[PDB]
């Protein structure tokens, strides 16, 4: 339901 | 913040929102 | 947000998407207080009877934001969290008094258009704008309906409740950091917080200097827009001594 977020925000 | 509270889109440039006089009318 | 309509654009550049990580999903609203501490309700974070109890990796912290579920690329900054600090007598066992928790983000948020810090009310503020009948505003992304989700920010004026009305509406113990809002059955209107909404603001206007101050945190409710029902906000400036305690020692 939420698009990506990018993933330099998930390390 | 000395700045709080005062937004960019709104206080800073002088315009309201659509319904902040709803409040202002409420507070009497 | 039951009730209410889409927020104008920056209408709440305050507001804060408390997200969590995996599974990929809102978890509550929240607000910016300073460059590098958000506020949220203690129950976001900590609700044992739901088996909640999340770390600072379990979640991100994401401002300036406007569309529930897009990357807004170039307007919202997304923050991960250096540590939580919740009210230490949150009382989760019974009646979510003393509702109340800080995050420290662990590098501070630009401000911008979209992104900016609300007031904390100090103690004449209070006792100006917390009475029965003037009006806050409560914004966040939750459900629509009790038993579905806003495109975009939702927004709604509620009135503040008398504390007997309050106390008459609700068999759960009602505590001096709780106040009430919202419309009476015969006053036509109405408007409620709702899941999802926890942990955001309830602000309003002063008229005296006209800046926005945060008086309430959305906590508690018997379902959300029932008649004859109310919604129960952790009353901020109440536990303002802690929250500047917590500040000034770990900021
Ligand atoms: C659902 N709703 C309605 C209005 C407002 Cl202003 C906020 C909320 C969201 N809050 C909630 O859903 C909270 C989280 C835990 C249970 N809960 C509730 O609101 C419970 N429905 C009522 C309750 C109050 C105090 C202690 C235990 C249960
Ligand atoms: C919540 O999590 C912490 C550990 O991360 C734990 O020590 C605590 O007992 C748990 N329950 C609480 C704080 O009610
Ligand atoms: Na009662
Ligand atoms: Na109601």
């Amino acid at each position: 339901d939420f698009e990506e977020i990018p993933e330099e925000y998930l390390q | 913040e000395a700045d709080c509270g005062l937004r960019p889109l709104f206080e800073k440039k002088s315009l309201e929102d659509k319904t902040e006089r709803e409040l202002l009318e409420s507070y009497i | 947000i039951v009730e209410g309509s889409d927020a104008e654009i920056g209408m709440s550049p305050w507001q804060v998407m408390l997200f969590r990580k995996s599974p990929q999903e809102l978890l509550c609203g929240a607000s910016l207080i300073s460059d590098r501490w958000v506020l949220t309700a203690a129950h976001c974070l900590l609700y044992p009877p739901w088996d909640k109890n999340f770390t600072e990796n379990d979640l991100l912290v994401r401002i300036g934001k406007h569309s529930r579920t897009r990357y807004e690329r170039n307007i919202e900054k997304i923050s991960m969290l250096e540590k939580i600090y919740i009210h230490p007598r949150y009382n989760w066992r019974e009646n979510l008094d003393r509702d109340i928790a800080l995050m420290k983000l662990k590098k501070p948020v630009a401000f911008s258009d979209y992104i900016h810090p609300v007031c904390l009310p100090d103690r004449e503020t209070a006792a100006s704008l917390l009475q029965a009948g003037y009006k806050g505003r409560v914004t966040g992304w939750g459900n629509l309906k009790e038993t579905g989700q806003p495109s975009v920010l939702q927004v709604v004026n509620l009135p503040i409740v008398e504390r007997p009305v309050c106390k008459d509406s609700t068999r759960i113990r009602i505590t001096d950091n709780m106040f009430c809002a919202g419309y009476k059955p015969d006053e036509g209107k109405r408007g409620d917080a709702c899941e999802g909404d926890s942990g955001g603001p309830f602000v309003m206007k002063s008229p005296f200097n006209n800046r926005w101050y945060q008086m309430g945190i959305v906590s508690w409710g018997e379902g959300c827009d029932r008649d004859g029902k109310y919604g129960f906000y952790t009353h901020v400036f109440r536990l303002k001594k802690w929250i500047q305690k917590v500040i000034d020692q770990f900021g």
